[PDB]
């Protein structure tokens, strides 16, 4: 009744502030792994050579 | 009852239908004459296009249908051809060169082009054997665009040679075939990479002979008779029959290509 309700209520600030600190950093970590990744794609020139080529020319 | 399969590439209506009119009026009907796309034995290919189906195209100089321009020349020339896909397709010589510019891998094509190359030297090989020479020529086109299929072409055909033991003399494609049309007498065999350009020098050399009939070796083993003209496809019928087993009917129509090129069905 007295104790232990005592040394919770005392604990509380500390793990909340944990536990927000925590929260920032995983979401940090959302962030901060997310790239945009450019893409190649085959340049139509070598599409355009072959097709002369096929051609005979 | 026999049967000789008629393959079409490039050729005109006139000549298919006197090719057919020929061998109608000579066989008698005893040998049918069918028509298709590709072939291994007792076909001809009527057209300068390749056919589907052919690894090498030998070519010599008759010693019966020697023009007198060219009496006592004796020289071989083999162009050595890839396989041939479908005309929408992208032929092997012009990928295996496009591809690596474009980064594609290029094993499955090197591989197949490799071993078109190997058939191809050892026909060549076993021609300049027989007729005894002890170098032969390797003709490159020194174009740019083809720097990567030649040199696997000379990198596989000289490595081939070498081990059979015989000289190898690395040459382009106009200085040979100005060499071939002028002076012809100071080579003995000659192979050609597989080029356009070279297609045409081998369809030239054929046809200022005197005109004769080219040899394709194909995949499944076996020799078939190309023609491009009336006199070529002629002399391609009468070896073609030969090869039948007709003598007498080989004979006459050599005959009547000699003597009437253009009008050989009406000569016999």
């Amino acid at each position: 009744d007295i104790m232990v309700p005592s040394f919770v209520y005392n604990k509380l600030p500390v793990i909340h502030f944990l536990q927000e600190k925590r929260a920032e950093q995983k979401l940090r970590r959302v962030l901060d792994e997310t790239y945009t990744e450019w893409t190649e794609e085959l340049d139509q020139a070598h599409v355009t050579d072959a097709i002369t080529r096929s051609l005979n020319i | 009852s026999k049967q000789l399969t008629f393959i079409s590439a490039g050729a005109t209506a006139a000549v298919l239908q006197s090719a057919s009119a020929i061998v109608s009026k000579v066989a008698g009907g005893r040998v049918q004459t069918k028509t298709a796309k590709e072939a291994g034995r007792h076909a001809v290919v009527v057209g300068p296009e390749t056919p589907i189906g052919v690894h090498t195209a030998v070519t010599e100089v008759p010693k019966s249908a020697q023009d007198p321009l060219f009496s006592g020349v004796s020289t071989v020339v083999v162009r050595a051809v890839l396989p041939r896909a479908a005309p929408d397709s992208v032929q092997l010589r012009d990928a295996l060169d496009v591809y690596a510019s474009a980064g594609i891998d290029t094993k499955e094509e090197v591989r197949s082009a490799t071993e078109a190359f190997k058939k191809s030297a050892e026909v060549a090989v076993g021609k300049a054997k027989a007729k005894g020479v002890k170098r032969i020529v390797l003709v490159v086109k020194q174009a740019s665009k083809h720097n990567c299929i030649n040199e696997l072409f000379k990198k596989i055909s000289t490595e081939t040679i070498e081990s059979a033991g015989l000289t190898t003399e690395v040459v382009g494609t106009a200085a040979v075939a100005n060499q071939l049309i002028v002076n012809p007498e100071s080579l003995g065999v000659v192979l050609l990479n597989d080029v356009a350009a070279t297609e045409q020098i081998e369809l030239a050399f054929a046809g200022v002979v005197g005109g004769v009939s080219r040899v394709y070796h194909t995949v499944e083993g076996g020799k078939i008779s190309a023609g491009h003209s009336f006199k070529s496809v002629a002399l391609a019928v009468a070896q073609e029959l030969r090869e039948l087993g007709l003598s007498s009917e080989a004979d006459k129509v050599e005959a009547a290509a000699s003597k009437n090129p253009r009008a050989v069905v009406s000569a016999l």
